[PDB]
């Protein structure tokens, strides 16, 4: 007769698929490899859209690979990954020298820009020139993460390691400190971080301190967790006894991230970006507000009409949590969460009028945190 | 600083990013109203008392315009918008600026339409908006 | 394509094919109303809240007419039509040049009958027509 | 320590660890009561009288949620797990912080389940939960 | 993805392949509800506790429909059919697409025929039907 | 062959051959329903289930007359002629134009008698009468 | 109305300025001489544009 | 194409930018650093004559 | 592709805003302190606009 297959298609395949789950953002991997076929100098960057239609990338090679295996693993799965040409060239010319590296990241920013979480994998790992990074990150709207395989962090004294060097003076980056052969990185950030939707009632995952991967292996220890990760038991975190970094402890059968990524002394990733989702959102909403009308007059109602855009955005980010409860958090008095000022044209010159760049307008903050350590007391009176 | 007097020329009104600008006559031309009452008091019958209060912070805003509006055209747009079955937020807000008095929500809905009458001379066409949250602005002017 | 400001004169009603000539005085003289509200906004004990909307688009339109109009003749005539037994739909539409706003409905029924009043000044004569689909025309004049 | 208002901002219920947030509209949205009487006062043929006391003290408690929540996406999670034969006990707990007044039970268990109900307008889900044991709170602050 | 507003414009019911499309006024037009209570709680003259767990996953849906609809054919049909004899199941399935709620049943059968009431106004018919095995889905959209 | 909209002017009911005519007001004046429920679903203790179908297909239906009309007559003369010994059949049958929705018996019996009640206003008389075999018709034009 | 020309208003200071002003020419003083010429004298229109936004800028202070 | 159809016989009918407009159908071009050296404009500044040279060039910011 | 810096500039510090709220007067602060900058016999006084724009005086001197 005929088959089935002329009026449907019904297949099968053995393979596991999770539901799609659209989130926030985009990370980037940067090594020295290249394919020749989709970075070949055309493509400073590359994206995708899934992992295994990778082919470009051999399915064996440590840096790419092996990084969006534990990229693309988390229960639900963020998408496109932005793949890697950025420093081709090994580091430098001159390898001491960090001058060749900040201009290879200073070219491949011309290409594109659509990552905001910046991963280096499998290899750049422990050089020195890796410091051009750590400066350059710094204003610049992105977060840098740096996963050793191997270093001497579990010394409490020692100041030669990425996260000694680097200690209370930066405020945008972190160490995913851990032992051989296993992509961190990757395993959390971009995979968890990526599939935050900030747009919902209560989606404020303020800690990111106690979240389990797909699936990877523990570390070993109870006092070198303290080395690492610079976290003492109830006083908080201290800059001089430890270097923060996360580590992917297990405490009951239960294997979970620690530290909650902090970048230093008390600074957490969800404060970063949460704040830059904000930054972000904004972004949108007045790129939108530019399409729609004809145009936008610079007058004082066009300055309120400017200013509808950041009113919003804060409401929106109150309800989802980031943003407090209009409450002094030392007496419990009334206080404003959020405050909108709109400057004047008005005795702003005719001579910068005809500048058509508006005059800046200025917002307001305050951070609702989350809870990280508990104490209960339990007197006994027989 | 000095605090202006009152003046429709220094009030703005944003409806999904557009201004609002064909307003009929009349001293209730845009007006807001909470949607319950903000609490409730119950005496017993022995004499004492107990106050409770609502969590349901929600508004609707009356907007009355001309036949001859471009705000006209945008509202008869969004309510197809909605008959097709698309259904999502829309901003509105306003604001005066010359105590800062007003409130946003970044969600509204159309709730109810005008009727459109032609007769001898021109009328109002009234529209209705509801959100589920809205937050008025302190007046940091008096 | 100058902005006409409005007049009757350039506002034309199709009733069956047929011109509405013979209308009262008034500001008032054909007025469409949508029958039910677009939406409506469900807030709970919690704060959080939750919007539904209607699917029905239908209307009802009043038309005020003298007592000396062949509109009034035409449409006593689709009365004992309906009363008979015969139930069919006659199209009703109508629209305003200068700003092509305006609706269409391809079936409207007789909801309505005037009253006779005779006395010694003559009077109006109120028929309300019935659709269960009204679609507005979106004024692309503003 | 101010003895405050009532007020559902300040009512907290958590099951299973996670809060209880979308609530219907109502004074009854979450409501405990116990399984039996009390007692039981025993008359005879003569006048003499004999109270006897029970030894059973459980309850249920009655959650009313919108269409929208996700309790209810728990709630119908804890369903088909227990339909599939996973029995265990997920503590449920609620208190008032104005008077200190609540209960908790360490051990819950799915008893009925909602109607789903589609309709022109959206309508109440309410799921019912029974315990063995439920010890209330004592209200310290009155 | 966003959270779409509740709106019987975008929930959809399928009986036996085809679409449900006369439907009569009301909040409630589908209904399902289970057969049985999932448990019991037996509570012994000691304070000791048992629970007991049912295997029984039955449901109906009674569907209300207007005197014109092609439903109320399709299913005085199959209300004939079962009458000569032919015993077979009919799926029925239906769900909302805004959160991802319903269920479905692969064999239902009619278990109430409507009453036939002509008088002066139109009036509701309303069907039932039953099934052995009813699954509900999970809302993944909260 | 346009959808007629519902009217009383096209339905027709015909009782022993004559039509009836003088009905009562209301939405409910010929009003027939089925003797029992179509079927049962039986659960067991393990989750199986199994349907059974019946085979009775019999009706009632209620006419809810006026003091002054010739059916009332109609009825009260078989009412005396069933009571006298003579027992016969007396089909009947009603239908709907619009949608030839409807159903015939071909013996029917007189199972209530209704109440003369005299009083201030006039007030309704309701007979009821019972087949052993009730055929719904078809609508052929939904 | 359209938007063009500005809001009455100094852009430096709010203070009150018009915003256009015409001056008609006198034909008297002008000889007969000129006159026959049928070209009349010039006359002269002031101006002032009305700009818009292509730039914005917002800041946003953190306090936690 | 969109400057002919533009009508300043109506109220508010400024189009003062011309600045964020969507043709018909058409194509972006490629780059960041190069989109300043064409159309010369710096970040907040505005617009600078030695820093660049102007022209317009259809950039897509969003999915825009 | 492009930033969203191209159009728009949206930045976000860590430090305390009050609004303005100009009002009468100003006052003086004298001491026999100079900077070489800013005072050197060149200004008796000098004006500022905020303390963080603070640079000619050390952020230390008492």
């Amino acid at each position: 007769k005929l088959p089935y297959s002329r009026v449907t298609n019904v297949t099968l395949t053995r393979t596991d698929n999770f539901p799609t789950r659209r989130g926030f953002g985009t990370q980037l991997i940067l090594t020295h490899t290249a394919v020749s076929g989709q970075v070949d100098a055309t493509k400073r960057t590359k994206l995708y859209a899934s992992l295994a239609e990778v082919e470009a990338d051999y399915p064996a090679n440590t840096s790419v690979y092996k990084a969006a295996l534990s990229a693309f693993s988390q229960n639900p799965r963020p998408i496109r990954l932005k793949v890697g040409y950025a420093a081709t060239p090994t580091g430098g010319d001159d390898a001491a020298k960090k001058a060749d590296f900040i201009t290879s990241l200073g070219a491949i920013l011309n290409y594109d820009q659509a990552f905001y979480q910046i991963t280096l994998d499998a290899a750049l790992r422990d050089q020195p020139y890796l410091d051009g990074l750590v400066e350059w990150v710094e204003a610049q709207p992105k977060i840098a993460m740096i996963d050793s395989n191997a270093a001497g962090h579990e010394d409490p004294a020692n100041t030669t390691v990425i996260a000694a060097r680097h200690k209370g003076t930066v405020e945008r980056t972190a160490v995913f400190y851990h032992t051989d052969s296993t992509e961190y990185l990757a395993a959390s950030m971009a995979a968890y971080m990526s599939t935050r939707v900030f747009d919902d009632a209560n989606s404020a995952y303020t800690l990111k301190f106690k979240k389990a991967p797909g699936v990877r292996a523990i570390d070993k220890g109870s006092a070198v967790v303290t080395a690492i990760t610079g976290f003492v038991e109830q006083t908080g975190q201290s800059e001089s006894a430890g270097h923060c970094a996360n580590t992917l402890i297990d405490i009951g059968d239960q294997e979970f991230l620690v530290e909650g990524s902090t970048l230093t002394q008390n600074v957490f990733l969800d404060e970063i970006h949460a704040t830059d989702w904000i930054i972000a959102r904004t972004e949108e909403e007045m790129l939108s507000l530019f399409l729609n009308n004809d145009r936008v007059p610079f007058t004082d109602q066009g300055m309120q009409q400017l200013a509808s855009v950041p009113r919003a955005i804060m409401q929106l980010a109150a309800r989802a949590g980031i943003v407090a409860l209009d409450l002094n958090p030392l007496t419990g008095a009334y206080e404003p969460a959020y405050t909108i000022t709109v400057p004047s044209v008005f005795d702003i010159p005719e001579s910068q009028r005809k500048a058509r760049i508006a005059p800046a307008i200025q917002v307001r903050f305050r951070y609702a945190g989350a809870v990280h350590y508990s104490v209960i007391n339990y007197t006994m009176t027989f | 600083m000095a605090m202006k007097a009152y003046s429709m020329l220094n009030v703005t009104a944003t409806l999904d990013g557009r201004r609002v600008i064909g307003l009929m006559d009349g001293d209730d031309a845009i007006t807001t109203s909470p949607g319950v009452d903000v609490g409730t008091m119950l005496v017993g019958a022995d004499g004492s008392w107990l106050f409770s209060q609502t969590a349901d912070k929600s508004a609707t805003v009356v907007i009355k315009l001309k036949p001859n509006s471009p705000t006209h055209r945008q509202l008869t747009e969004k309510w197809m918008a909605q008959r097709a079955g698309r259904l999502v937020g829309f901003p509105f807000d306003f604001i005066d600026s010359a105590s800062n008095e007003g409130g946003t929500g970044a969600e509204f809905f159309i709730q109810k339409a005008p009727d459109d009458s032609k007769g001898n001379n021109a009328v109002v066409r009234e529209w209705t908006i509801v959100t589920g949250e809205w937050t008025p602005t302190i007046p940091t002017l008096l």
